[PDB]
């Protein structure tokens, strides 16, 4: 009746697609197996006798994470077509993963995509992660959205782009591949949420003083994010907040909706029976630019537009007293033309501490989406670091002679530099 | 799935690679009978990669030996895990090439390659789907640097989009033996530069001076230092075996680390390596791994990298670790080294992640740095070559067997503009 | 003379079939 | 007579179940010999079986679990080969749930005491000593044989070495689980249990 | 069958509690076998534990505190290092309150009765004498052993000596204090403790 | 848990006091484990204190008082300094008015029980005699050691022979006299001594 | 054979969790 789909592309997008799936089905009560022994609706189908099989596909180009998907603990969860797979990678390269390796994988994927999105209409849309900074999370990303977007057109496509780091990127061709793709995400999405890398590994080693972490600990807060996204959809709300109602609300025209993300609070179990946390308390974390998920410091930037949902023990009349002091606040500060710049949600069902992990269970937590002129610096910086390799034609022959043509860089080029100009024009 | 081809070329290849299927073997858990030892998931989960059943318990590896001479494969066959080679596997030859490129490459190599290529044809269509090849072979000899590297040629125009990556044994820079070395080291590198797609060069007395110097093995024979060789070899290849955190395959690595088509002579060391001695007194961890690493010391090359600057490097990581610690040591090595690190291009560096260790350690790296240091290899041949070509000492031997002069003075100059390109990003 | 191998994976370490959400 | 006619154990059957019926239509339109419906059966004697700790269970503990016996040989490569993955098997499916839902026997074809107690030690499920006649019965029964030089009564070998069949309370086999057989297909069938619809009652 | 199926205490558990639904059901669709919420079993016997004066105390001694055993060995660096601050931990914890909070146990790994005594003279909780059974039986229940020198069931080390388990009132593995394992908070990771959710009730 | 967590006094304290809540929640929001207030003990038994020419004093004649133990040992120069300061002290605050006030237990760390008999035929007040192990459990409780001998928890040595430690009714020391302590006034402790205030109930 | 180290901080000696006034 009501459902929402999530499609796993990439190395990234399967990895933090572990970790969404494990929270979805720890919250929900269903087993390993499938079987808990209609809040469910959304995330999962029902498969005869009392047994939920998960609305999603993964998709990789290489068969060995898909692999040990299929040999790990959820291998009786997933149906088998639901983890699609080829035998070769698209290895770090759009060109790749878009032209030549993607063409026979995308078939595939529309078939399944298809069966599980015809059982019931009404569909709110599409969740996708990718890596940008990835071949086929890049080439192939590009690539299923294309044809998603001729076959189902009025609906949601939501993005949560893991997003190349200022300073760390443990890839030499990933300029290249952050530029191509952030042009036609431009076009075909409808939602981008850029999660920088370390932006939550600073975050980590500030907050909850881990020397150590590792992806997992990384898909466990980005896990955390998306369940406080989607607790409206799927539980009772004071003030439920759905998809449909982000895309009209953080998003004042068609080329700008990149987004940022802040989740406050995350504290440890040794610091969290010292914490009152009160709404005040973290919604004044939230704020803060040591806490946001992009490393992009907001101060020089304005906020166009900003969505804050609450879940757990939090009455509406709280986060009227404390949005108020956020406005009155003169180190954050509002574009003129939006005088009111606030959606709320206000949820019951409060965050769920996953075992083994290194949040603590907490009574009420904040998730926030900001619409930022801060984000010109983000393309900015790609500017520079992709003038200095193309100026030479570093790595260009690798693109050239698997299937592109020279030029596709240039009209890549022009329409970041475009979307430069957009968001300068914007913040006058 | 994915299968990798193993060539091994010549007397080096031989001895080198008599090693690299024992660390194998032993990493996967193999008997020299051939069977299997050790009730775990993780070995057999990716063994198609390397190895191939009988349908006798046991597996066979995906290797070719090759050479022109019977004796040298007779002592690898005579030796344990010997048993484990298919006897068809082996090619042998009655004539072969005393140390002359050209009788290696044209006459002698032209009879043999008829047969070797057959082998290759049966075993790696054979799969389902191949990943590529690997080639072992010296450059200063004569069936591993005429005749293996014809073989190269022709693998490579019957399979086009397949990796094909070397492990070449350069010409030592101090002492010389067998004299007609930079005739095979500059006639092969010109057909190494346009048939070839990842080079890992390695010295002799770049290994030498690791022993003497490091290792402190008194008397350190051919066994310790193939040794070190092929753990270098297993590092370049645990994500095509094991999983990890961050996979790297072969190609994720070429396309990082080759900014222009031309130049992909790569540098190879190993960390941890410490003598029997300080085993025990050393503090293992990623800081510790990540400054052995970044050393001349530690190098399997003589060729000083403070002399130039790191274009494009990358680590490969094996063992139980965090990402972070990773991520600060990669980004700590470029903020005091800045003059060490080509500056149109930031962050030069890859990490990869590996989860299993090799057996006995719990953490290690390997590492692949694609430097402007090793122009200051291709001059030292380059010079040696017009030394003796000026004179045309030794040339009726290479004259003799059908080339033309007119190919020495096309590996002088393809030699000289990879010297000069070295030169340009400098 | 080959000792046995006693490592396991991060996968098995911490991905195992958890007990009943309360 | 499931699986076979001529099998010691369905001789064993015929033997007891002819004699209490012959003793009760003496004390009493009884059919002699009885049906092979009317026959109740044995199959593992008072002090056969044993668990990891060498102490004896009976047959009726055994009651609301898929029972599967398994026949393997210490020195075979293919034997060597399956058990980690039926060990992993094992794990996860006895771990997963609410009530324990398979249980294995373990059978030698192993020829002497120190080979049988080394491969038995790696094996946490119930196990059948080797001396004890009823290895060489229940061979016979189910036909399962490394190399042919019992003499089968005409019929052939239905399975080799390593071999799994899950059981039920009266002796049959309710399916085969196609290792080294017709479909070949190993470590994967071991998917194929059906545990809901083969249990031992 | 937490927090593994093979494991000593939990096939003494399973055979003893199904042999009373056994007899339970003989005397009376009560469902066989019983459940793992459905069993009970008395984990330390009458004579297990004994404080410093070698005077024993029954299991039921330990209701309402957060109880954790102490897997260590006399001789190890590794347990010399971290015995004072768990010692210290002890002190501050259980001092800082009107109420007793946690307790600890102690198990050995250490080779004879001598230097038990002598280690075992150094702690002030509770203890398992070394020739005991239970102390075996427990190291095969949580997976603790100094090297593979015991066979395990496709398992692997969760742990080396030393260690500090959690436990519950079932056998239960309420937490891992990460000492030596996937975290590595030698001396640091004590403070890791929730006293307040693992009760042993 | 007062003054120390692992005492072994402090261990059956525990002891007898859970093992009645557990007997009295078994015969009936009864608090498990019980409160330390709530706890209580039997300190000295009916045959334990001896008073002057050999005659037995129970616990019920300590009511309303104010009770030092004094930890003394016979050859030590220190104590036999310490002794007749302590000797005059006791008799003039004892006739200085209508109550007898303070009371002396005596607790030996001599070598035997000639040099007890030689040392305690000096003392007026009451003595704990040394083959009852009363006179090493409150040893420990309070912390007192001569020498680093004995097995000590993590403690420091509270004090060195000679001590008094002014005690309460639930084993809590009222206070310490600093003799050899952090203040290190010998001989001149005795009058920081209040009898008001540390009253034995 | 050895004699042992005795002494503790005078932090450790006198400031502990002293039990509260009535």
């Amino acid at each position: 009746m009501r459902e929402v789909i999530s499609i796993h592309v990439g190395q990234a997008g399967i990895q933090i697609g572990n970790a969404c799936w494990e929270l979805f089905c720890l919250e929900h009560g269903i087993q390993p197996d499938g079987q808990m022994p209609d809040a469910f609706n959304t995330f999962f189908s029902e498969t005869g006798a009392g047994k939920h099989v998960p609305r999603c596909v993964f998709l990789d180009l290489e068969p060995t994470v898909v692999d040990e998907v299929r040999t790990g603990t959820y291998r009786h969860l997933f149906h088998p077509e639901q983890l699609i797979s080829g035998k070769e990678d698209a290895a770090n390269n759009f060109a790749r993963g878009h032209y030549t390796i993607g063409k026979e994988i995308v078939d595939l994927s529309l078939d399944r995509i298809r069966k599980l999105a015809d059982n019931c209409t009404g569909l709110q849309g599409f969740l996708m992660f990718n890596a940008v900074g990835g071949g086929t999370g890049s080439g192939l990303g590009c690539l299923l959205l294309e044809r998603l977007s001729v076959d189902y057109g009025k609906k949601s496509k939501l993005n949560f782009c893991s997003w190349p780091s200022p300073q760390v990127s443990t890839a030499v061709v990933e300029p290249y591949n952050s530029v191509l793709s952030t042009h036609s995400l431009l076009e075909h999405t409808d939602v981008a949420v850029m999660l920088d890398n370390e932006a939550i590994y600073d975050i980590c080693r500030r907050n909850l003083d881990i020397e150590r972490p590792t992806y997992t600990n990384l898909n466990r807060l980005i896990a955390q994010v998306i369940s406080s996204l989607t607790a409206s959809l799927r539980f009772d709300g004071a003030l439920n907040v759905d998809v449909t109602e982000f895309q009209t609300n953080l998003v004042p025209y068609p080329r700008i909706h990149f987004m940022l993300s802040s989740y406050a609070p995350i504290i440890s179990a040794e610091k969290a029976y010292h914490e009152q946390l009160s709404v005040a308390e973290i919604t004044n974390s939230a704020f803060e630019p040591a806490s946001m998920m992009a490393k992009c410091d907001p101060r020089h930037g304005k906020y166009m537009a900003c969505c804050l949902m609450y879940r757990g023990d939090v009455v509406p009349k709280d986060v009227n007293a404390a949005v108020a002091t956020i406005k009155t606040k003169r180190t954050i500060q509002f574009v003129d033309w939006c005088p009111t710049g606030f959606k709320c949600g206000i949820n019951y069902q409060p965050p769920t501490v996953v075992p083994g992990g290194d949040l603590a269970k907490v009574m009420r937590a904040v998730c926030m989406i900001s619409n930022s002129t801060a984000i010109a610096e983000v393309f900015s910086r790609m500017d520079h670091k992709f003038d200095l390799m193309y100026a030479k034609r570093a790595f260009v022959h690798w693109y050239v002679g698997e299937g592109m043509e020279e030029g596709e860089f240039s009209e890549a080029r022009e329409d970041l530099a475009a979307l430069e100009k957009d968001y300068e024009e914007v913040g006058i | 799935m994915r299968e990798i081809v193993h060539v091994q070329g010549g007397q080096c290849g031989n001895q080198i690679g008599a090693k690299f299927w024992e660390v194998i073997s032993d990493e996967h858990g193999i008997d020299p009978t051939g069977t299997y030892c050790g009730d775990s998931d993780l070995q057999l989960e990716r063994i198609n990669v390397f190895y191939n059943e009988a349908t006798g318990g046991r597996f066979v590896p995906r290797a070719i030996l090759m050479d022109l001479e019977p004796g040298t494969m007779d002592s690898v066959r005579a030796g344990p895990f010997g048993q484990l080679f298919r006897p068809d596997n082996f090619v042998f030859g009655q004539t072969g090439a005393g140390n002359n490129w050209a009788k290696g490459h044209y006459t002698e190599g032209a009879e043999l390659i008829d047969s070797v290529l057959d082998v290759v044809r049966k075993e790696a269509e054979g799969c389902d789907c191949l990943q590529g090849f690997q080639i072992t072979h010296s450059l200063g000899g004569g069936t591993g640097s005429g005749m293996g590297t014809l073989l190269i040629s022709k693998v490579r125009e019957e399979y086009p989009d397949r990796i094909m990556e070397t492990f070449s044994v350069f010409p030592s820079p101090k002492v010389s033996d067998t004299v007609v070395e930079p005739y095979n080291a500059t006639l092969s590198v010109h057909q190494l530069v346009e048939n070839a797609d990842e080079v890992q060069v390695i010295d002799n007395e770049a290994l030498y001076d690791i022993c003497f110097r490091t290792l402190k093995l008194t008397t350190p024979t051919y066994g310790d230092l193939n040794h070190l060789v092929s753990a270098a070899m297993s590092g370049v290849t645990c994500c095509l075996r094991f999983p990890g955190q961050l996979n790297s395959d072969l190609r994720k690595l070429a396309v990082n680390l080759i900014p222009f088509p031309r130049l992909h002579f790569f540098l190879i060391g190993f960390a941890p390596l410490t003598s029997r001695g300080s085993q025990q007194y050393r503090a293992l961890s990623v800081p510790e791994l990540t400054q052995q690493m970044f050393d001349a010391k530690n190098m399997m090359c003589a060729s000083d990298p403070r002399h130039g600057r790191y274009l494009t490097a990358s680590a490969m990581f094996r063992g139980r670790m965090s990402t972070k610690e990773v991520d600060e040591q990669m980004l700590n090595v470029q903020n005091k080294n800045s003059s060490y690190f080509v500056e149109w291009i930031p962050n030069n560096m890859k990490s990869s992640v590996c989860d299993i260790p090799p057996k006995g350690l719990k953490m290690s790296v390997t590492f692949v740095g694609n430097s402007t240091a090793i122009q200051e290899m291709f001059k030292r041949v380059s010079d040696q070559f017009t030394a003796m070509f000026r004179r045309k000492a030794f040339l009726h031997w290479y004259t003799g067997e059908g080339m033309d002069e007119m190919e020495f003075t096309e590996a002088e100059s393809n030699m000289n503009d990879l010297v000069s390109e070295y030169q340009q990003y400098q | 003379p080959t000792l046995p191998f006693n490592a396991q994976s991060c996968y098995r370490s911490e991905y195992v079939a958890k007990p009943l959400p309360p | 007579s499931q699986p076979v006619f001529a099998s010691p154990l369905n001789v064993e059957k015929r033997r007891l179940n002819e004699e209490r019926a012959l003793m009760q239509a003496q004390k009493a339109n009884i059919q002699l010999p009885p049906n092979y419906g009317d026959m109740d059966l044995i199959l593992f004697p008072e002090g056969s079986l044993k668990n990891s700790n060498n102490t004896v269970i009976p047959q009726s503990h055994l009651k609301g679990k898929s029972v599967a016996l398994y026949f393997a040989d210490g020195a075979d490569p293919k034997c060597a080969s399956l058990l980690p993955f039926l060990l992993n098997y094992y794990r996860t499916m006895n771990e997963g749930g609410a009530n324990q839902k398979i249980e294995i026997i373990f059978v030698s074809l192993d020829r002497d005491r120190e080979a049988f107690e080394s491969h038995r030690a790696h094996m946490p499920w119930l196990s059948i000593d080797l001396e004890n006649p009823l290895t060489e019965i229940l061979k016979r029964h189910f036909r399962v044989m490394k190399e042919y030089e019992v003499p089968t009564y005409g019929y052939g070998s239905r399975t080799g070495v390593p071999s799994v069949i899950v059981i039920g309370s009266d002796g049959r086999e309710a399916q085969f689980l196609p290792i080294c057989s017709g479909l070949e297909e190993g470590d994967r069938a071991l998917l194929r249990w059906d545990w809901r619809n083969t249990k031992f009652a």
